[PDB]
RNA sequence: AGUGGAGCCUGCGGCUUAAUUUGCACCCGGCCCGGACACGGACAGGAUUGACAGAUUGAUAGCUCUUUCUCGAUUCCGUGGGUGGUGGUGCAUGGCCGUUGUUGGCUGGUUAAUUCCGAUGAACG
Protein backbone atom coordinates (compact mmCIF):
# COMPACT_ATOMS: atom_id res chain seq x y z
CA UNK A 1 0.00 0.00 0.00
CA UNK A 2 0.81 3.67 -0.85
CA UNK A 3 -1.02 6.86 -0.34
CA UNK A 4 0.12 10.04 -2.65
CA UNK A 5 3.79 8.19 -2.68
CA UNK A 6 3.86 8.02 1.23
CA UNK A 7 3.70 4.26 3.05
CA UNK A 8 2.17 4.20 6.36
CA UNK A 9 4.57 3.76 9.05
CA UNK A 10 5.89 7.33 8.17
CA UNK A 11 2.34 8.13 7.51
CA UNK A 12 1.99 7.49 11.01
CA UNK A 13 5.25 9.62 12.05
CA UNK A 14 3.76 12.99 9.40
CA UNK A 15 2.60 15.77 11.17
CA UNK A 16 -0.60 17.05 11.95
CA UNK A 17 0.48 20.88 10.41
CA UNK A 18 1.59 19.36 6.86
CA UNK A 19 -0.25 16.23 6.78
CA UNK A 20 -3.14 18.52 4.92
CA UNK A 21 -0.25 19.03 1.94
CA UNK A 22 -2.00 15.30 1.20
CA UNK A 23 -4.99 15.88 1.84
CA UNK A 24 -7.77 17.26 -0.33
CA UNK A 25 -9.43 20.81 -0.39
CA UNK A 26 -12.36 19.72 1.88
CA UNK A 27 -10.04 17.92 3.81
CA UNK A 28 -7.45 20.80 3.97
CA UNK A 29 -10.17 23.46 4.80
CA UNK A 30 -11.87 21.00 7.60
CA UNK A 31 -8.23 19.95 9.29
CA UNK A 32 -7.61 23.85 8.77
CA UNK A 33 -10.93 24.84 10.67
CA UNK A 34 -9.60 22.47 13.78
CA UNK A 35 -11.35 19.22 15.10
CA UNK A 36 -14.22 20.15 17.50
CA UNK A 37 -14.33 18.29 21.20
CA UNK A 38 -16.46 15.03 19.62
CA UNK A 39 -14.22 14.69 17.17
CA UNK A 40 -11.02 14.38 20.21
CA UNK A 41 -13.26 12.36 22.27
CA UNK A 42 -13.57 9.98 19.92
CA UNK A 43 -10.01 10.03 18.88
CA UNK A 44 -9.23 9.45 22.31
CA UNK A 45 -11.41 6.62 22.94
CA UNK A 46 -10.11 4.97 19.70
CA UNK A 47 -6.77 5.29 21.44
CA UNK A 48 -7.81 3.63 24.55
CA UNK A 49 -9.92 0.96 22.72
CA UNK A 50 -6.48 0.05 20.59
CA UNK A 51 -4.90 0.21 24.00
CA UNK A 52 -5.64 -2.60 25.93
CA UNK A 53 -6.03 -4.87 22.84
CA UNK A 54 -4.50 -8.59 22.80
CA UNK A 55 -1.88 -8.10 20.45
CA UNK A 56 -3.02 -11.02 17.88
CA UNK A 57 -6.38 -9.82 16.72
CA UNK A 58 -8.70 -6.90 16.34
CA UNK A 59 -9.52 -4.86 19.52
CA UNK A 60 -13.45 -4.22 20.43
CA UNK A 61 -15.95 -2.39 18.44
CA UNK A 62 -16.51 1.54 18.83
CA UNK A 63 -19.83 2.95 18.14
CA UNK A 64 -20.66 6.82 17.27
CA UNK A 65 -23.04 8.46 15.97
CA UNK A 66 -20.11 11.11 14.32
CA UNK A 67 -20.49 10.75 10.63
CA UNK A 68 -18.96 13.84 9.73
CA UNK A 69 -15.84 12.32 11.57
CA UNK A 70 -13.20 11.85 9.08
CA UNK A 71 -10.68 8.73 8.99
CA UNK A 72 -7.05 9.70 10.29
CA UNK A 73 -4.19 7.64 9.57
CA UNK A 74 -4.15 6.60 13.25
CA UNK A 75 -7.61 4.88 13.01
CA UNK A 76 -6.01 2.42 10.56
CA UNK A 77 -7.38 -0.93 12.05
CA UNK A 78 -10.07 0.06 14.36
CA UNK A 79 -13.31 -1.60 14.55
CA UNK A 80 -15.82 1.49 14.74
CA UNK A 81 -19.83 0.92 13.87
CA UNK A 82 -21.37 4.38 12.69
CA UNK A 83 -25.03 4.93 12.92
CA UNK A 84 -27.92 5.34 10.06
CA UNK A 85 -29.97 7.09 11.71
CA UNK A 86 -31.72 3.51 13.42
CA UNK A 87 -29.01 0.98 13.79
CA UNK A 88 -25.10 0.65 14.33
CA UNK A 89 -22.96 -0.73 11.19
CA UNK A 90 -19.64 -2.11 11.90
CA UNK A 91 -16.60 -1.34 9.74
CA UNK A 92 -12.86 -1.97 9.76
CA UNK A 93 -10.97 0.96 9.01
CA UNK A 94 -8.14 0.00 5.64
CA UNK A 95 -5.24 2.07 4.42
CA UNK A 96 -7.13 3.35 1.31
CA UNK A 97 -9.99 4.38 3.42
CA UNK A 98 -8.54 7.61 4.52
CA UNK A 99 -9.96 10.15 2.21
CA UNK A 100 -13.49 9.67 2.69
CA UNK A 101 -15.91 10.36 6.04
CA UNK A 102 -16.96 7.80 8.20
CA UNK A 103 -20.44 8.62 7.36
CA UNK A 104 -20.20 7.20 3.89
CA UNK A 105 -19.69 3.63 5.00
CA UNK A 106 -23.46 3.25 6.69
CA UNK A 107 -25.89 4.16 4.08
CA UNK A 108 -28.87 5.73 5.78
CA UNK A 109 -31.55 4.90 2.83
CA UNK A 110 -32.19 1.33 1.45
CA UNK A 111 -32.40 1.38 -2.59
CA UNK A 112 -35.83 1.70 -4.19
CA UNK A 113 -36.82 -1.66 -5.17
CA UNK A 114 -40.11 -1.29 -7.51
CA UNK A 115 -52.73 -7.39 -17.25
CA UNK A 116 -54.50 -5.36 -20.15
CA UNK A 117 -58.08 -5.53 -20.51
CA UNK A 118 -59.50 -7.45 -23.83
CA UNK A 119 -63.25 -7.27 -24.53
CA UNK A 120 -64.63 -10.16 -25.08
CA UNK A 121 -68.07 -8.77 -26.54
CA UNK B 1 -30.39 22.87 30.11
CA UNK B 2 -29.18 19.46 30.82
CA UNK B 3 -26.46 17.37 31.84
CA UNK B 4 -23.81 17.27 34.88
CA UNK B 5 -23.55 20.29 36.77
CA UNK B 6 -20.47 21.49 37.99
CA UNK B 7 -19.14 20.51 41.69
CA UNK B 8 -18.59 24.50 42.36
CA UNK B 9 -21.99 24.84 42.64
CA UNK B 10 -23.13 22.32 45.23
CA UNK B 11 -20.56 23.95 47.27
CA UNK B 12 -22.65 26.75 48.28
CA UNK B 13 -24.66 24.52 51.20
CA UNK B 14 -21.26 24.00 52.69
CA UNK B 15 -20.03 27.82 52.12
CA UNK B 16 -20.59 30.39 54.19
CA UNK B 17 -20.90 33.71 52.41
CA UNK B 18 -23.87 32.53 50.23
CA UNK B 19 -25.55 36.03 49.65
CA UNK B 20 -22.45 37.43 47.56
CA UNK B 21 -22.27 34.28 45.92
CA UNK B 22 -25.83 34.53 44.91
CA UNK B 23 -25.90 38.33 44.24
CA UNK B 24 -22.89 37.77 42.00
CA UNK B 25 -24.91 35.04 39.94
CA UNK B 26 -27.12 37.75 38.39
CA UNK B 27 -30.35 37.42 40.71
CA UNK B 28 -32.43 38.06 37.60
CA UNK B 29 -30.86 35.94 35.30
CA UNK B 30 -31.13 31.87 36.02
CA UNK B 31 -33.42 29.53 33.91
CA UNK B 32 -36.06 27.10 35.57
CA UNK B 33 -34.52 23.97 35.17
CA UNK B 34 -31.36 26.18 37.53
CA UNK B 35 -33.40 27.03 39.47
CA UNK B 36 -34.84 22.90 40.12
CA UNK B 37 -31.42 21.34 40.68
CA UNK B 38 -30.80 24.65 43.08
CA UNK B 39 -33.72 24.15 45.23
CA UNK B 40 -32.71 20.46 45.01
CA UNK B 41 -29.26 20.97 46.96
CA UNK B 42 -31.18 23.63 49.08
CA UNK B 43 -33.65 21.82 50.33
CA UNK B 44 -31.75 18.33 50.15
CA UNK B 45 -28.31 19.16 52.39
CA UNK B 46 -29.33 22.32 53.90
CA UNK B 47 -30.83 23.58 57.21
CA UNK B 48 -33.54 25.31 57.52
CA UNK B 49 -33.53 28.99 58.28
CA UNK B 50 -30.88 29.65 55.27
CA UNK B 51 -32.97 27.79 53.09
CA UNK B 52 -36.34 30.10 54.32
CA UNK B 53 -34.29 33.24 53.42
CA UNK B 54 -33.31 31.35 49.86
CA UNK B 55 -36.95 31.10 49.74
CA UNK B 56 -37.76 34.71 50.67
CA UNK B 57 -35.52 36.00 48.55
CA UNK B 58 -35.14 33.88 44.94
CA UNK B 59 -38.04 31.34 44.76
CA UNK B 60 -40.54 33.81 44.97
CA UNK B 61 -39.82 36.64 43.26
CA UNK B 62 -39.26 34.37 40.57
CA UNK B 63 -42.73 32.30 40.52
CA UNK B 64 -44.65 35.49 41.36
CA UNK B 65 -43.13 37.62 38.44
CA UNK B 66 -43.55 33.69 35.77
CA UNK B 67 -46.90 33.34 36.69
CA UNK B 68 -47.63 37.18 36.18
CA UNK B 69 -45.93 36.76 32.46
CA UNK B 70 -47.53 33.37 31.40
CA UNK B 71 -50.36 33.30 33.55
CA UNK B 72 -49.10 29.66 34.35
CA UNK B 73 -46.39 27.68 36.17
CA UNK B 74 -43.74 26.44 34.20
CA UNK B 75 -42.99 22.63 34.36
CA UNK B 76 -39.22 22.93 35.95
CA UNK B 77 -40.22 25.62 38.60
CA UNK B 78 -43.34 23.37 39.77
CA UNK B 79 -41.17 20.68 40.76
CA UNK B 80 -38.35 22.94 42.53
CA UNK B 81 -41.59 24.38 44.35
CA UNK B 82 -42.71 20.62 45.18
CA UNK B 83 -38.87 19.75 46.18
CA UNK B 84 -39.16 22.85 48.49
CA UNK B 85 -42.16 21.39 49.72
CA UNK B 86 -39.64 18.65 50.57
CA UNK B 87 -38.91 20.92 53.60
CA UNK B 88 -42.58 21.39 55.25
CA UNK B 89 -41.33 24.61 57.83
CA UNK B 90 -38.72 26.28 55.72
CA UNK B 91 -41.15 26.11 52.58
CA UNK B 92 -44.18 27.59 54.62
CA UNK B 93 -42.57 30.10 56.52
CA UNK B 94 -40.41 31.43 53.21
CA UNK B 95 -42.87 31.02 50.33
CA UNK B 96 -46.42 30.42 51.90
CA UNK B 97 -46.96 33.40 54.36
CA UNK B 98 -44.35 35.93 52.61
CA UNK B 99 -47.10 35.41 49.55
CA UNK B 100 -49.63 35.35 52.09
CA UNK B 101 -49.00 39.03 53.92
CA UNK B 102 -48.08 39.91 50.66
CA UNK B 103 -51.72 41.28 50.02
CA UNK B 104 -51.56 41.12 45.87
CA UNK B 105 -51.88 37.33 45.26
CA UNK B 106 -54.24 36.26 42.49
CA UNK B 107 -56.68 33.06 41.96
CA UNK B 108 -53.88 31.82 40.37
CA UNK B 109 -51.13 31.71 42.63
CA UNK B 110 -53.04 30.21 45.74
CA UNK B 111 -54.72 27.64 43.49
CA UNK B 112 -51.65 26.15 42.07
CA UNK B 113 -49.57 26.28 45.51
CA UNK B 114 -52.26 25.06 47.01
CA UNK B 115 -52.88 22.15 44.77
CA UNK B 116 -48.75 21.45 45.59
CA UNK B 117 -50.13 21.37 48.83
CA UNK B 118 -52.71 18.78 48.19
CA UNK B 119 -50.37 16.53 46.78
CA UNK B 120 -48.20 15.95 49.47
CA UNK B 121 -49.08 15.17 53.27
CA UNK B 122 -47.60 17.33 54.85
CA UNK B 123 -46.83 17.35 59.27
CA UNK B 124 -50.17 17.69 61.03
CA UNK B 125 -48.71 20.35 64.07
CA UNK B 126 -46.25 23.01 62.05
CA UNK B 127 -49.65 22.74 58.98
CA UNK B 128 -52.15 23.79 62.38
CA UNK B 129 -49.71 26.19 63.21
CA UNK B 130 -50.03 27.45 59.96
CA UNK B 131 -53.92 26.71 60.13
CA UNK B 132 -53.63 29.65 63.21
CA UNK B 133 -51.36 31.90 61.58
CA UNK B 134 -53.50 32.36 58.33
CA UNK B 135 -56.45 32.45 60.36
CA UNK B 136 -55.03 35.32 62.53
CA UNK B 137 -54.35 38.12 59.58
CA UNK B 138 -57.20 39.36 56.94
CA UNK B 139 -59.28 37.64 54.82
CA UNK B 140 -58.54 38.41 51.01
CA UNK B 141 -59.38 36.10 47.42
CA UNK B 142 -56.18 33.71 48.02
CA UNK B 143 -56.28 32.51 51.44
CA UNK B 144 -59.78 31.12 51.24
CA UNK B 145 -58.32 28.42 48.59
CA UNK B 146 -55.82 27.69 51.73
CA UNK B 147 -58.61 27.59 54.12
CA UNK B 148 -60.56 25.23 52.06
CA UNK B 149 -58.16 22.70 50.60
CA UNK B 150 -56.18 22.60 54.26
CA UNK B 151 -59.49 21.51 55.81
CA UNK B 152 -59.94 19.15 52.70
CA UNK B 153 -56.35 17.90 54.14
CA UNK B 154 -58.84 15.89 57.17
CA UNK B 155 -55.85 16.31 59.58
CA UNK B 156 -56.50 15.79 63.54
CA UNK B 157 -57.67 19.13 63.88
CA UNK B 158 -56.26 20.61 67.26
CA UNK B 159 -58.97 22.87 69.48
CA UNK B 160 -57.16 26.00 69.58
CA UNK B 161 -56.73 26.00 65.91
CA UNK B 162 -61.04 25.66 65.50
CA UNK B 163 -61.00 28.28 68.32
CA UNK B 164 -58.90 30.81 66.03
CA UNK B 165 -61.10 29.55 62.91
CA UNK B 166 -65.22 30.00 64.73
CA UNK B 167 -63.11 33.46 66.59
CA UNK B 168 -62.32 34.63 62.60
CA UNK B 169 -65.83 33.55 61.50
CA UNK B 170 -66.99 35.39 64.01
CA UNK B 171 -65.13 38.36 63.05
CA UNK B 172 -67.39 37.71 59.68
CA UNK B 173 -70.45 38.55 61.43
CA UNK B 174 -71.87 41.92 60.75
CA UNK B 175 -70.28 42.75 57.76
CA UNK B 176 -72.10 43.43 54.65
CA UNK B 177 -69.89 42.99 51.84
CA UNK B 178 -70.84 39.83 49.73
CA UNK B 179 -68.92 37.01 50.31
CA UNK B 180 -67.95 34.27 47.51
CA UNK B 181 -69.21 31.41 46.47
CA UNK B 182 -66.29 29.85 47.82
CA UNK B 183 -66.50 31.46 51.27
CA UNK B 184 -69.46 29.29 51.36
CA UNK B 185 -67.18 26.55 49.99
CA UNK B 186 -64.71 26.93 53.10
CA UNK B 187 -67.60 26.98 55.24
CA UNK B 188 -69.47 23.69 54.04
CA UNK B 189 -65.81 21.92 54.22
CA UNK B 190 -65.41 22.72 57.44
CA UNK B 191 -68.71 21.71 58.23
CA UNK B 192 -68.24 18.35 56.36
CA UNK B 193 -65.06 17.56 58.10
CA UNK B 194 -65.01 18.89 61.92
CA UNK B 195 -68.95 18.93 62.81
CA UNK B 196 -68.52 16.32 65.21
CA UNK B 197 -65.76 18.61 67.20
CA UNK B 198 -67.82 21.69 67.12
CA UNK B 199 -69.33 22.55 71.13
CA UNK B 200 -73.19 23.13 70.67
CA UNK B 201 -72.78 26.96 71.34
CA UNK B 202 -70.15 26.82 68.23
CA UNK B 203 -72.95 25.12 66.12
CA UNK B 204 -75.74 27.96 67.15
CA UNK B 205 -73.06 30.26 66.34
CA UNK B 206 -72.78 29.56 63.22
CA UNK B 207 -76.70 29.25 63.07
CA UNK B 208 -76.62 32.84 63.11
CA UNK B 209 -74.18 33.35 60.51
CA UNK B 210 -75.91 31.38 58.50
CA UNK B 211 -79.32 33.54 59.02
CA UNK B 212 -77.65 36.82 58.66
CA UNK B 213 -75.22 36.01 55.51
CA UNK B 214 -77.27 33.53 53.30
CA UNK B 215 -76.65 31.85 50.76
CA UNK B 216 -79.96 30.58 47.97
CA UNK B 217 -77.64 27.54 47.00
CA UNK B 218 -75.40 26.60 49.74
CA UNK B 219 -76.69 27.38 52.50
CA UNK B 220 -79.35 24.96 53.01
CA UNK B 221 -75.98 22.33 53.09
CA UNK B 222 -74.42 23.73 55.69
CA UNK B 223 -78.07 24.13 57.54
CA UNK B 224 -78.00 20.33 57.51
CA UNK B 225 -74.66 19.61 58.32
CA UNK B 226 -75.05 21.84 60.95
CA UNK B 227 -78.46 19.79 62.26
CA UNK B 228 -77.28 16.55 61.52
CA UNK B 229 -74.28 16.90 63.25
CA UNK B 230 -73.23 14.40 66.26
CA UNK B 231 -70.78 16.34 68.85
CA UNK B 232 -67.54 14.80 70.98
CA UNK C 1 -56.83 34.17 71.73
CA UNK C 2 -60.80 33.75 72.11
CA UNK C 3 -63.07 33.90 75.23
CA UNK C 4 -65.17 30.64 74.48
CA UNK C 5 -63.78 27.52 75.07
CA UNK C 6 -64.12 23.40 74.93
CA UNK C 7 -65.27 23.40 78.45
CA UNK C 8 -65.47 19.39 77.81
CA UNK C 9 -63.84 16.01 75.86
CA UNK C 10 -59.97 15.07 75.90
CA UNK C 11 -57.49 17.53 75.06
CA UNK C 12 -55.09 15.24 73.41
CA UNK C 13 -52.22 17.71 72.28
CA UNK C 14 -50.81 20.54 73.83
CA UNK C 15 -50.34 22.81 70.24
CA UNK C 16 -47.10 23.85 70.77
CA UNK C 17 -46.76 26.89 68.91
CA UNK C 18 -44.55 29.46 70.57
CA UNK C 19 -41.51 28.61 67.97
CA UNK C 20 -43.68 28.97 65.00
CA UNK C 21 -46.03 33.15 65.40
CA UNK C 22 -42.28 34.29 66.93
CA UNK C 23 -39.70 32.95 64.58
CA UNK C 24 -39.96 36.15 62.81
CA UNK C 25 -12.74 25.57 55.14
CA UNK C 26 -9.99 23.47 53.34
CA UNK C 27 -12.87 21.52 51.30
CA UNK C 28 -13.20 24.72 49.50
CA UNK C 29 -9.50 25.06 48.57
CA UNK C 30 -9.89 21.27 47.25
CA UNK C 31 -13.12 21.46 45.36
CA UNK C 32 -11.46 24.57 43.84
CA UNK C 33 -8.39 22.86 42.61
CA UNK C 34 -11.06 20.19 41.79
CA UNK C 35 -12.84 23.00 39.41
CA UNK C 36 -9.42 23.24 37.15
CA UNK C 37 -46.75 -12.41 1.87
CA UNK C 38 -49.35 -13.68 3.15
CA UNK C 39 -52.09 -11.41 5.22
CA UNK C 40 -55.79 -11.67 6.41
CA UNK C 41 -57.39 -11.74 3.69
CA UNK C 42 -55.31 -13.89 1.22
CA UNK C 43 -54.66 -16.12 4.04
CA UNK C 44 -57.97 -17.81 3.85
CA UNK C 45 -56.74 -19.11 0.45
CA UNK C 46 -54.83 -22.19 1.45
CA UNK C 47 -58.09 -22.78 3.54
CA UNK C 48 -59.95 -26.31 2.47
CA UNK C 49 -63.47 -27.51 3.13
CA UNK C 50 -63.76 -31.19 2.63
CA UNK C 51 -61.91 -32.73 4.75
CA UNK C 52 -63.87 -33.54 7.96
CA UNK C 53 -67.18 -33.94 6.75
CA UNK C 54 -70.12 -35.41 8.94
CA UNK C 55 -72.51 -38.78 7.45
CA UNK C 56 -74.88 -37.22 5.70
CA UNK C 57 -78.40 -38.89 6.58
CA UNK C 58 -80.12 -39.42 3.40
CA UNK C 59 -83.78 -39.16 2.94
CA UNK D 1 -38.34 1.59 26.73
CA UNK D 2 -40.42 2.96 30.36
CA UNK D 3 -37.78 3.98 32.83
CA UNK D 4 -38.73 2.62 36.13
CA UNK D 5 -38.27 5.08 39.34
CA UNK D 6 -35.27 4.21 41.66
CA UNK D 7 -36.51 1.96 44.83
CA UNK D 8 -34.19 2.53 47.69
CA UNK D 9 -33.10 -0.72 48.85
CA UNK D 10 -34.45 -1.49 52.84
CA UNK D 11 -32.18 -3.07 54.00
CA UNK D 12 -32.36 -5.33 57.53
CA UNK D 13 -30.77 -3.47 60.23
CA UNK D 14 -28.85 -0.94 58.94
CA UNK D 15 -27.97 0.64 62.60
CA UNK D 16 -26.54 -2.91 63.51
CA UNK D 17 -23.16 -2.53 61.90
CA UNK D 18 -21.32 0.04 63.34
CA UNK D 19 -21.26 -1.08 67.02
CA UNK D 20 -19.47 -4.27 68.73
CA UNK D 21 -21.17 -5.83 71.55
CA UNK D 22 -18.36 -0.71 72.22
CA UNK D 23 -16.13 1.27 70.01
CA UNK D 24 -16.77 2.72 66.51
CA UNK D 25 -16.71 -0.04 64.17
CA UNK D 26 -16.56 2.69 61.29
CA UNK D 27 -14.15 5.19 61.11
CA UNK D 28 -15.39 9.41 62.10
CA UNK D 29 -15.04 12.29 60.04
CA UNK D 30 -13.37 14.70 61.07
CA UNK D 31 -15.13 18.19 59.86
CA UNK D 32 -16.46 21.00 61.58
CA UNK D 33 -20.02 20.29 60.94
CA UNK D 34 -19.81 16.23 61.02
CA UNK D 35 -18.51 14.04 63.73
CA UNK D 36 -19.93 12.14 66.81
CA UNK D 37 -21.57 9.44 65.25
CA UNK D 38 -21.17 10.70 61.52
CA UNK D 39 -19.98 6.79 60.34
CA UNK D 40 -17.53 6.88 57.73
CA UNK D 41 -18.39 4.80 54.42
CA UNK D 42 -15.78 2.06 53.80
CA UNK D 43 -15.95 1.26 50.03
CA UNK D 44 -13.74 -1.31 49.12
CA UNK D 45 -11.01 0.92 47.50
CA UNK D 46 -12.09 4.06 49.53
CA UNK D 47 -13.96 5.77 52.66
CA UNK D 48 -16.67 8.86 51.65
CA UNK D 49 -18.72 10.79 54.12
CA UNK D 50 -22.38 11.16 53.14
CA UNK D 51 -22.94 14.37 54.59
CA UNK D 52 -20.79 17.11 53.56
CA UNK D 53 -18.86 15.03 50.89
CA UNK D 54 -15.55 14.42 52.51
CA UNK D 55 -13.10 12.37 50.43
CA UNK D 56 -10.34 9.84 51.20
CA UNK D 57 -8.68 7.34 49.05
C1' A E 1 -44.19 31.73 -30.45
C1' G E 2 -44.69 27.32 -28.67
C1' U E 3 -45.51 23.18 -24.94
C1' G E 4 -46.77 17.83 -25.71
C1' G E 5 -40.58 14.73 -28.61
C1' A E 6 -35.16 14.47 -25.85
C1' G E 7 -31.78 15.60 -21.26
C1' C E 8 -32.12 18.16 -16.51
C1' C E 9 -35.03 20.57 -12.56
C1' U E 10 -39.63 20.65 -10.15
C1' G E 11 -45.48 20.27 -8.55
C1' C E 12 -49.43 16.64 -7.62
C1' G E 13 -50.47 10.84 -7.79
C1' G E 14 -48.18 6.22 -7.34
C1' C E 15 -43.82 3.03 -5.83
C1' U E 16 -39.77 2.12 -2.10
C1' U E 17 -38.71 3.49 2.98
C1' A E 18 -38.03 3.61 9.96
C1' A E 19 -39.31 8.51 7.95
C1' U E 20 -39.34 9.77 2.74
C1' U E 21 -44.17 15.35 7.57
C1' U E 22 -48.44 18.11 6.26
C1' G E 23 -53.32 20.58 4.34
C1' C E 24 -39.63 20.51 11.46
C1' A E 25 -44.93 18.91 11.37
C1' C E 26 -41.83 13.01 10.17
C1' C E 27 -38.51 8.61 11.85
C1' C E 28 -34.66 5.81 15.23
C1' G E 29 -32.68 5.77 20.49
C1' G E 30 -31.70 8.23 25.70
C1' C E 31 -33.64 11.90 30.13
C1' C E 32 -37.50 14.34 33.23
C1' C E 33 -42.12 13.91 35.80
C1' G E 34 -47.76 11.42 35.99
C1' G E 35 -53.73 13.63 41.45
C1' A E 36 -56.46 13.55 45.74
C1' C E 37 -60.98 10.39 47.89
C1' A E 38 -62.25 5.31 49.64
C1' C E 39 -60.50 0.54 51.32
C1' G E 40 -56.45 -3.19 52.13
C1' G E 41 -51.05 -3.68 52.82
C1' A E 42 -45.37 -1.97 54.62
C1' C E 43 -43.43 1.93 58.23
C1' A E 44 -39.61 4.21 63.78
C1' G E 45 -37.49 -3.27 64.30
C1' G E 46 -37.38 2.10 60.79
C1' A E 47 -41.17 4.74 55.83
C1' U E 48 -38.42 7.92 52.84
C1' U E 49 -34.29 12.24 51.08
C1' G E 50 -29.55 13.40 49.42
C1' A E 51 -24.47 11.05 47.80
C1' C E 52 -18.60 9.87 46.23
C1' A E 53 -16.30 6.51 43.06
C1' G E 54 -16.61 2.97 39.00
C1' A E 55 -19.78 1.25 34.84
C1' U E 56 -23.80 1.27 31.21
C1' U E 57 -24.48 4.50 27.26
C1' G E 58 -23.56 7.47 20.58
C1' A E 59 -21.89 10.31 25.49
C1' U E 60 -22.57 11.51 31.30
C1' A E 61 -25.67 10.61 35.12
C1' G E 62 -27.58 8.80 42.46
C1' C E 63 -32.24 11.05 36.41
C1' U E 64 -30.10 4.43 35.62
C1' C E 65 -26.41 -0.71 37.34
C1' U E 66 -23.13 -1.97 41.87
C1' U E 67 -20.86 -0.57 47.26
C1' U E 68 -22.94 1.08 51.90
C1' C E 69 -22.95 6.59 54.43
C1' U E 70 -26.43 9.85 55.83
C1' C E 71 -32.19 12.47 56.13
C1' G E 72 -35.87 10.81 59.24
C1' A E 73 -42.87 10.41 59.00
C1' U E 74 -41.50 15.56 55.40
C1' U E 75 -44.44 8.35 54.19
C1' C E 76 -45.23 4.67 49.39
C1' C E 77 -47.65 0.11 47.23
C1' G E 78 -52.42 -1.81 44.97
C1' U E 79 -57.61 -1.88 43.35
C1' G E 80 -61.98 1.38 41.73
C1' G E 81 -65.95 2.69 35.56
C1' G E 82 -66.33 7.19 42.16
C1' U E 83 -65.09 12.25 41.32
C1' G E 84 -61.42 14.98 38.96
C1' G E 85 -57.84 19.92 38.01
C1' U E 86 -51.43 24.18 36.99
C1' G E 87 -56.80 21.70 32.40
C1' G E 88 -59.58 23.90 27.26
C1' U E 89 -63.95 26.63 26.31
C1' G E 90 -69.07 30.32 26.21
C1' C E 91 -72.37 33.46 28.84
C1' A E 92 -74.09 37.64 32.78
C1' U E 93 -70.70 40.18 35.71
C1' G E 94 -67.21 45.19 38.59
C1' G E 95 -62.99 48.46 37.58
C1' C E 96 -59.25 50.61 33.74
C1' C E 97 -56.90 52.47 28.66
C1' G E 98 -57.24 54.55 23.94
C1' U E 99 -61.25 56.08 20.85
C1' U E 100 -65.21 58.88 18.45
C1' G E 101 -56.84 73.41 21.61
C1' U E 102 -53.19 77.62 23.63
C1' U E 103 -48.92 79.79 26.09
C1' G E 104 -44.49 79.14 29.19
C1' G E 105 -39.85 76.01 31.52
C1' C E 106 -22.36 66.04 35.88
C1' U E 107 -17.82 61.66 39.70
C1' G E 108 -16.24 58.02 35.17
C1' G E 109 -14.05 56.45 30.96
C1' U E 110 -15.25 57.91 25.17
C1' U E 111 -15.02 61.11 20.24
C1' A E 112 -12.93 65.61 15.27
C1' A E 113 -16.90 67.61 18.00
C1' U E 114 -21.91 70.65 23.92
C1' U E 115 -19.60 62.84 20.41
C1' C E 116 -20.89 58.06 23.05
C1' C E 117 -22.73 55.56 26.95
C1' G E 118 -22.76 56.04 32.24
C1' A E 119 -25.61 58.81 37.37
C1' U E 120 -29.50 62.43 36.98
C1' G E 121 -41.78 71.64 36.08
C1' A E 122 -46.00 74.78 35.03
C1' A E 123 -50.33 77.19 34.04
C1' C E 124 -55.07 79.30 30.31
C1' G E 125 -59.72 78.15 27.72
ZN1 LIG F 1 -19.25 14.26 58.11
Amino acid sequence: FTYRGVDLDQLLDMSYEQLMQLYSARQRRRLNRGLRRKQHSLLKRLRKAKKEAPPMEKPEVVKTHLRDMIILPEMVGSMVGVYNGKTFNQVEIKPEMIGHYLGEFSITYKPVKHSRFIPLK
Amino acid sequence: RSGKLPKAFKIIPALSNWEQILYVTEPEAWTAAAMYQATRIFASNLKERMAQRFYNLVLLPRVRDDVAEYKRLNFHLYMALKKALFKPGAWFKGILIPLCESGTCTLREAIIVGSIITKCSIPVLHSSAAMLKIAEMEYSGANSIFLRLLLDKKYALPYRVLDALVFHFLGFRTEKRELPVLWHQCLLTLVQRYKADLATDQKEALLELLRLQPHPQLSPEIRRELQSAVPR
Amino acid sequence: SSVMRRNEQLTLHDERFEKFYEQYSNRLQEVLNDYYKWDCESICSTYSNLYNHPQLIKY
Amino acid sequence: PKKNKHKRKKVKLAVLKYYKVISRLRRECPSDECGAGVFMASHFDRHYCGKCCLTYC
